[PDB]
């Protein structure tokens, strides 16, 4: 793997992981609005 | 209830169990005697004089030599009490009996460690018909590779670092066991030099159309030092051992040598 | 002392870790770093077993038993007197067996042979780890592990089998049994054939591969040959263990009912479910 | 990865051949075939089989036994092929009840079991003579027949010799898949848990030891197979480096080792002693020990209940 | 559709098809014999 | 198989399969007349 | 349809067909023996 | 998408596809026979 | 496999899936008319 | 992102995907059949 | 940071990562199905 | 600066990532076994 | 080579500091939610 | 005292020592979780 | 490992073990203040 190939892979990888984390972050937000997962002192 | 009793406490099942233990101890003695038909008596690691820690069972420890009768009319004795020379082309890293040896020179050519071999007979293994068992397909015209398989002949021979050692020019087959035992490789360097390659030290890679015999054991530079054989169409048990030991040493020594 | 052919093979190198420091022999035994850690775990676990015997009610060897914690502990570590001893012995035994496997690897490296033996021993380790770790973890309590005792582990086998009404009806157990019986059959045949070829009888010459193949062709119409029988004999033993592991991961973690009742799916197949 | 020698990549073919034997009444039967997948694991040749007078006898007796079983199983579902398949594992042919002793029971009340058992027994003993005589014809040792005799000794102990000692066939084994498993379960429970039978413990140790030895030995020969170790009888008659390094691996691992010949004696004896100690454990049950757990309590295997 | 006999050997196709159709037919008749309504040999009534 | 050999086999196959389906269709009709196999709402 | 004997060996055909027909016939006779109505050997009444 | 046949051998593909579709169809009929509502041979009422 | 041969197969394959899905859709329609398989709120 | 097909063999990608997606789809349909609410064949009440 | 792809093979990295992430995803969905609060298929009340 | 002169940087990453994942996974499962810290069951601090 | 290892050290020292930083923030949030050292009366 | 680091290889020593210290630390935390008084997660009263 | 490298290592090592023991000693002090681990005659 050349420097240029590694840097090109890193570009595609960086975009893909950022998109994947972006979708997952929105998924967690929708789940949180429905039922949050941190209980209060009295529980849920 | 009295049914099984031999005495107040003793009973038949208990007696039969101790009769088994007596038999089994005797069987272990017999089996350990058979285990000592090669390699024994033990020797001192440094001097090579016959010495070991022994009890009174030493007197039953090693069996009388059994004689195997070979179809050539020769015989082999076990124990034969033959033993390897005390000197080797290596020296200890420390003077204690348990210390390892360091090779003095090139271990692959000096035949120490995994390059070492047994001084087998300078005779080929024979078919039941008395012909030599292991021979090139050139000399065994009734044999063939099964139509389903890749024939190794004409394939390049490649090391684990991707260097070409040569091309396969023949198969050596075992007439007695009906298997490929060696590939005969013509070397890329010093062209016309041919060496045997143990077939179990290879696999065929065919993921790419120009399929190839890959060799994990040794690198391409080591093929020029593969042990030579005296005849072009048969191989003695000693030559087989010498060649096979050389490749088996590659996993330890090929990045050293 | 040494065998008559041993000295030429006792070369330096092949260690996985620790370098030259451990690369030596004590009599016949090779040491290495995993020899040392074998001894560490072996002495610790053995002395803790003897300590458990001193704590327990009898020195009668057959009756000595170190027991896992009560299931009420779940997967928590128990107090030493209340099952924690079994937990320390268990992980020491894992350490000892793993060290033994890695020490065999070093010996393979030094001799230039393949790693088939420590690989095959890795299935023994996995079977032990399945019974004392994986199954009790999936069942949620260390108390499902077997007790360390000559008769009490057989009592645990009895109790565990009859918990599922009749363990003979576990289908994976049937296949495990079949492979264990087939392994012993194949070993009897293999030992016999080599001995019959090497020991043809008084006044007879030693027989070779053609005779070896011809005996099983004549008797049963097939010969697997001298290389195939070692492949088969290995695969049979390892498959018997794999199916033994499966039969125990099924029983409790996955299937909880009567094994005799499981087979009623067969009688309900629509082409004969009258 | 190096080649692990588990499957044959390239396999060769030649004219099928086999070692000569003296002319008998029957030649070697069948045209030798070859299959590709058997050639990957082992030798490819589905060779001819020898028949001979003892082979005829064994197959005729054995066929009659198998027919008597199979016909009784199908009769027990009133000849229905659908209920035969539905019930197959649960079907069995039972021995006679105890009141018949060792005389002939009525056919429907275990007489067929007695005939099937006798014919199966005779067939197996004739197969032993076959395994013996095929070795002598090849001028080979009789080790395989004597190993087989240990398996037969357990089979005879289960089916006939213990009934002879008990005076009736009622606790003999039924011919049937789940029925012979149910016999195994009930036999242990009636005699007070077979785990406490020490000869069953011995039989298990040799059963486990057989799988241990074949795992060790199979892995060993494959580990030295790039050194010619699969050519074991040749290594027995001229020790190669493969036999030397196999010995040293075990010596350096566990302090002691076999030879290339003697490891096959360890193998032979462990598999034999599994069934031999098994047979003794069966023959002592009910004849001299009526409850193995109670015997175990007496001899210190368990605390007093 | 005749080009399917350029794809497949007619000898192999017919032997495979004969085997398939027989096993399928045997399965269907055995399924019907397991029903009360369609077991013709036992002939329960259509109540 | 040649093109013409395929076309010839296809002819015999086509008549054979249509005869097989024709007998089967008549068998299903006779069985339906005896006892139909689609239940109404009330079952059979 | 006679070309089927160019497609298949008559020797293999007759052995396969004879085996098939026997096993099919034996299956049907066993099925009938298991019925009430058609077991000719037991002879239940109608 | 005819380029699929440059990736996959149509002969192998059709054999695999026919085998898959038969096993799937056979599964779905056996599933329905297990239900009350859709077992056409037993024909339970839609109460 | 040549482009013309792949395109020839694709033509017949395309025709076959349309027949197969067409027959299957007709089968599902008839089964739906007999007993539909999406239950209402009260179930079946 | 087409470079991913130089990285991975397209024929293995499609065979892998088809295997994975069928097994996943079949798992999810069987999960739903294991529920009262979504087993459409049993069709329990809400 | 891109030099990590000199140190680790791009092909094995993506395959290993996808395998890791799928197993982790399955684990979390199955854990949630074991809970009363988050089993969406069962849908218990937030009492 | 110098510890990478003593150890292979590839082995450092592979071992450390595997170690940290297994440790993290263990700690989350330990907390799930507690009443106080099982966030998915959410017991009250009574 | 040492300079090649020295730029590895740059990537390491920075990547651990964000890892420990994210972990430290996570522990702070968990402590604010429910502290994990019990008092004398327990929790 | 530095001559020790020529007699024992720092690569071997620091790997062995780190492995040893982790296993010991892990053992001690699990022992404390076995107790009433020192199980910080359960947090029983004194 | 050369003599200058061994002296370099010994300096770093000696500082590192003293830091490790220093952190551990403070951890033990914090734990002792929270709950001491030597019981009295009447226990805890
Ligand atoms: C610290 C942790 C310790 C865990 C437990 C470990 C138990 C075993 C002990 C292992 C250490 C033994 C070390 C030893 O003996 O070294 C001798 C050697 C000097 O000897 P030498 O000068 O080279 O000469 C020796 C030679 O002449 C002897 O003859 P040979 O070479 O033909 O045979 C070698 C011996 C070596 O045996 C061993 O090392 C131990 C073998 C394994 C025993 C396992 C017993 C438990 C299992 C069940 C047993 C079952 C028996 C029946 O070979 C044998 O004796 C092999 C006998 C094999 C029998 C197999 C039977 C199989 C049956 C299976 C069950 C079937 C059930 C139905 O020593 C030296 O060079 C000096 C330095 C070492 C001094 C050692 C001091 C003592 C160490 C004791 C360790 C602590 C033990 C608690
Ligand atoms: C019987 C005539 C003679 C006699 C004087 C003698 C006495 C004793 N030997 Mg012995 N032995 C004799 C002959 C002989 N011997 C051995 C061997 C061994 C090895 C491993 C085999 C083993 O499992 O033994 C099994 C039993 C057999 C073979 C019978 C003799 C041993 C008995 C009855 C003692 C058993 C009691 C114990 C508490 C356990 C001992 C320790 C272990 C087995 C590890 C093992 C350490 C051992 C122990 C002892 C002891 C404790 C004594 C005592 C109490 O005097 N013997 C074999 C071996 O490989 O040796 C390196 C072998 O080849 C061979 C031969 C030919
Ligand atoms: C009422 C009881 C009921 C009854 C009906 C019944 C009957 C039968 N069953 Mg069974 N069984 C029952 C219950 C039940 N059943 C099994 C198992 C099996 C397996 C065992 C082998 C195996 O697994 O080896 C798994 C191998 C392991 C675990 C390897 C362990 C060894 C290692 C790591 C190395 C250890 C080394 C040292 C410590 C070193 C020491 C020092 C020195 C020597 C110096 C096998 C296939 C099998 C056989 C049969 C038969 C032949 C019968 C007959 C004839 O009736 N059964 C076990 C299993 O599958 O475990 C994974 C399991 O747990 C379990 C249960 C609970
Ligand atoms: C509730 C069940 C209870 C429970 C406590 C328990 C559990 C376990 N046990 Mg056991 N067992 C129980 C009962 C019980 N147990 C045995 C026996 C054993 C031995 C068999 C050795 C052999 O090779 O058999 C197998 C070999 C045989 C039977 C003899 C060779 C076979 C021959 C010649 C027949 C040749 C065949 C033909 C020519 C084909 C003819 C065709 C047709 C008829 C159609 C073996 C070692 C063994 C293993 C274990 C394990 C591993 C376990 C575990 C892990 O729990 N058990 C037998 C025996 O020897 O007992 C001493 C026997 O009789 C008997 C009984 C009644
Ligand atoms: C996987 C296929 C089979 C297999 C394979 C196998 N076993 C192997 C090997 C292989 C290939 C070896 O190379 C290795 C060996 O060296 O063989 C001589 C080994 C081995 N198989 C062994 C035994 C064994 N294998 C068994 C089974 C099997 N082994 C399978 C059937 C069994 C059974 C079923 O009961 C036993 C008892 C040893 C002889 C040996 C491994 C030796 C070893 O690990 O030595 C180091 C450890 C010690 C000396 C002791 C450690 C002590 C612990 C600290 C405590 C252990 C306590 C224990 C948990 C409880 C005990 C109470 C019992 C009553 C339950
Ligand atoms: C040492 C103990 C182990 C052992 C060993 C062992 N077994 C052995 C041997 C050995 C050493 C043999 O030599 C022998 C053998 O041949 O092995 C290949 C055998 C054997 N072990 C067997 C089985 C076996 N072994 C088992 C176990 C064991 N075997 C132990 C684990 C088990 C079980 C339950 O664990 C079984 C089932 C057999 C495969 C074989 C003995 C074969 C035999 O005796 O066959 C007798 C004949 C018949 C059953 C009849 C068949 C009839 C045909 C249907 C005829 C069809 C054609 C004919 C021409 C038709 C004619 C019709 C007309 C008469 C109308
Ligand atoms: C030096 O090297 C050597 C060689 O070379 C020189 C060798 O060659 C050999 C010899 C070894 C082999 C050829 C192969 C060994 C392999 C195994 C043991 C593993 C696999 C098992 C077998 C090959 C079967 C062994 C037994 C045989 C071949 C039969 C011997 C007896 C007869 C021919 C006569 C009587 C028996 C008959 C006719 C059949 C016996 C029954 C079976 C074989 C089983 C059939 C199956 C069933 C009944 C179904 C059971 C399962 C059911 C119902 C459920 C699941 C459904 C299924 C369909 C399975 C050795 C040892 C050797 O040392
Ligand atoms: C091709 O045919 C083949 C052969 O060949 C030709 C073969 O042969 C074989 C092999 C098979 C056989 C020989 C058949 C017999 C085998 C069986 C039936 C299998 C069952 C086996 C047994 C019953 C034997 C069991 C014995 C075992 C497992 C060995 C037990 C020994 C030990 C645990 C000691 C190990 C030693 C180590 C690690 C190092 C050296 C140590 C000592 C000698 C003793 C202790 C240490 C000291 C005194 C000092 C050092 C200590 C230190 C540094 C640590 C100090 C701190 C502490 C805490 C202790 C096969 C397979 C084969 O196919
Ligand atoms: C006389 C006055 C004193 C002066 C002389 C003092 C000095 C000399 C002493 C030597 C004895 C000690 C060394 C023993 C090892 C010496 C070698 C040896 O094997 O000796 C045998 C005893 O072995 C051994 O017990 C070795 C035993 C090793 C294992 C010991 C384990 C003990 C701890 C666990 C126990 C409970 C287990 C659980 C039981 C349920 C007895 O000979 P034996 O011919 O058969 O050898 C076979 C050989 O001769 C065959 O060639
Ligand atoms: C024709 O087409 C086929 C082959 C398909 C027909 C169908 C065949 C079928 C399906 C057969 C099925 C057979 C099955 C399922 C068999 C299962 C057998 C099993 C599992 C047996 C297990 C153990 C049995 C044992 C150990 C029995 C041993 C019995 C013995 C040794 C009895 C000996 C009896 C003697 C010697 C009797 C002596 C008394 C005399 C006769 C002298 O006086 C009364
Ligand atoms: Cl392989
Ligand atoms: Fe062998």
């Amino acid at each position: 793997i050349t420097e240029g190939e590694a840097k090109e892979f890193h570009k595609i990888f960086t975009s893909s992981i950022l998109v994947f984390f972006g979708v997952a972050a929105f998924a967690h937000l929708l789940v949180w609005i429905w039922r949050p997962w941190v209980p209060g002192p009295n529980g849920y | 209830m009295n049914k099984g009793d031999i005495t107040g406490y003793m009973d038949v099942a208990q007696v039969v169990l101790y009769a088994f233990w007596i038999f089994f101890a005797g069987l272990i003695i017999y089996l350990r005697r058979e285990d000592r038909r090669e390699g024994y008596p033990l020797e001192d690691a440094i001097s090579g004089k016959i010495n070991s820690l022994q009890g009174l069972g030493s007197v039953f420890s090693i069996a009388r030599p059994k004689i195997f009768k070979l179809k050539t009319g020769a015989t082999y004795a076990a124990p034969n009490f033959k033993r390897d020379a005390v000197a080797i082309k290596a020296t200890r890293t420390a003077p204690t009996a348990g210390a390892p040896f360091e090779p003095t020179g090139n271990p692959m050519t000096d035949a120490v460690g995994p390059a070492a071999y047994a001084l087998r007979d300078e005779l080929p293994d024979l078919t039941l018909g008395g012909q030599p068992a292991i021979v090139p397909l050139r000399v065994a015209p009734t044999f063939s590779v099964a139509a389903e398989d890749t024939d190794p002949r004409g394939l390049p021979v490649v090391d684990r670092k991707g260097a070409v050692a040569g091309k396969v020019t023949d198969l050596w087959i075992d007439r007695a066991s009906i298997a490929i035992r060696y590939l005969e490789v013509e070397l890329a360097a010093t062209p016309g030099r041919k060496v045997l390659l143990p077939f179990a030290a290879t696999r065929i890679n065919a993921k790419t159309k120009s399929k190839t015999v890959t060799v994990q054991s040794i690198l391409a530079r080591h093929f020029a030092n593969v042990p030579t054989i005296a005849k072009t169409d048969s191989i003695t048990r000693r030559e087989e051992d010498k060649v096979m030991a050389y490749y088996s040493s590659g996993y330890l020594y090929s990045d050293r040598v | 002392a040494l065998l008559s052919f041993e000295r030429k093979y006792r070369v330096r190198g092949g260690t996985l870790i620790g370098g030259d420091l451990f690369d030596f022999w004590v009599g016949p035994f090779y040491v290495g770093f995993f020899g040392v850690t074998t001894l560490l775990f072996t002495v610790l676990g053995t002395a803790l077993i003897v300590w458990g015997a001193a704590l327990g009610p009898s020195w009668t060897f057959w009756q000595i038993s170190i027991n896992p914690p009560d299931v009420s502990y779940g997967l928590a570590m128990a107090p030493m007197a209340k099952g924690g001893l079994w937990q320390i012995i268990t992980f020491s035994a894992i350490g000892a067996f793993v060290s033994w496997a890695l020490r065999e690897v070093e010996i393979c490296r030094k001799l230039g042979i393949g790693y088939h033996i420590p690989f095959a021993f890795g299935f023994a380790i996995l079977a032990y780890v399945s019974l004392v770790v994986i199954r009790p973890v999936m069942m949620g309590a260390w108390g499902y592990g077997f007790p360390y005792g000559f008769m009490t582990h057989l009592d645990w086998v009895s109790n565990t089998g009859y918990q599922y009404a009749n363990f003979h009806y576990n289908p994976a157990h049937m296949l495990g049994i079949t492979l264990f019986f087939t392994t012993c059959l194949a070993l009897a045949l293999h030992g016999s054939l080599i001995l019959s070829a090497a020991n043809p009888g008084k006044g007879e010459v030693v027989k070779g591969p053609e005779h070896e193949n011809t005996y099983f062709q004549d008797t049963i119409g097939y010969s697997v040959g001298t290389l195939g029988i070692h492949r088969v004999g290995l695969i049979l033993a390892l498959s018997a263990v794999v199916w033994s592991i499966i039969c125990m991961i099924l029983s409790g973690p996955i299937y909880t009912g009567s094994w005799p009742d499981w087979w009623l799916w067969w009688q309900k197949l629509p082409f004969w479910n009258h | 990865s190096e080649y692990q020698n588990i499957l044959t990549g390239v396999q060769v073919r030649t004219a099928p051949h086999s070692a000569p034997i003296a002319k008998g009444i029957f030649p070697r039967l069948g045209k030798p075939g070859f299959s590709y997948w058997l050639g990957k694991i082992g030798d490819a040749q589905i060779g001819p089989i020898y028949l001979g007078t003892t082979g005829v006898l064994s197959l005729v007796f054995g066929f009659f036994a198998i027919e008597i079983i199979g016909f009784n199983l199908l009769a027990s579902v009133n000849w229905s092929p659908m209920e035969f398949g539905r019930q197959f594992f649960w079907l069995g042919l039972e021995p006679p009840a105890a009141e018949y002793g060792l005389g002939f029971a009525p056919l429907a009340e275990g007489g067929w079991w007695q005939i099937a058992g006798f014919f199966l027994t005779t067939s197996i003993l004739l197969w032993w003579v076959r395994m013996y005589r095929r070795a002598r014809a090849l001028k080979m040792g009789t080790h395989t027949a004597w190993a087989f005799a240990s398996a037969i000794f357990l089979f005879l102990s289960l089916g006939f010799i213990r009934p002879l000692l008990m005076g009736n066939f009622s606790e003999s084994v039924p011919f049937g898949i789940f029925p012979h498993l149910e016999w195994t379960n009930s036999f242990s429970l009636n005699y007070g848990n077979f785990f406490y039978n020490p000869f069953h413990m011995l039989s298990i140790a040799f059963l486990y030891g057989s799988a241990l030895l074949f795992a060790m030995h199979g892995a060993t020969i494959l580990a030295v197979s790039r050194l010619g170790g699969d050519r074991e009888v040749e290594q027995i008659t001229d020790r190669g480096t493969a036999a030397e390094r196999a010995a040293l691996f075990w010596r350096w691992t566990m302090g002691f080792n076999a030879t290339m010949e003697s490891i096959h004696r360890w193998a032979w004896w462990f598999a034999v002693l599994c069934t031999f100690t098994g047979a003794i454990g069966i023959l002592l049950t009910g004849t001299v020990v009526d409850n193995w757990f109670e015997w175990g309590v007496k001899h210190g295997l368990a605390p007093a209940p | 559709m005749w080009r399917i006999w350029q794809l497949f050997d007619p000898r192999q196709a017919l032997v495979g098809l004969a085997t398939f159709l027989f096993v399928l037919a045997l399965l269907i008749h055995f399924i019907l014999l397991s029903t009360e309504r369609f077991n013709w040999l036992e002939g329960a009534s259509t109540k």
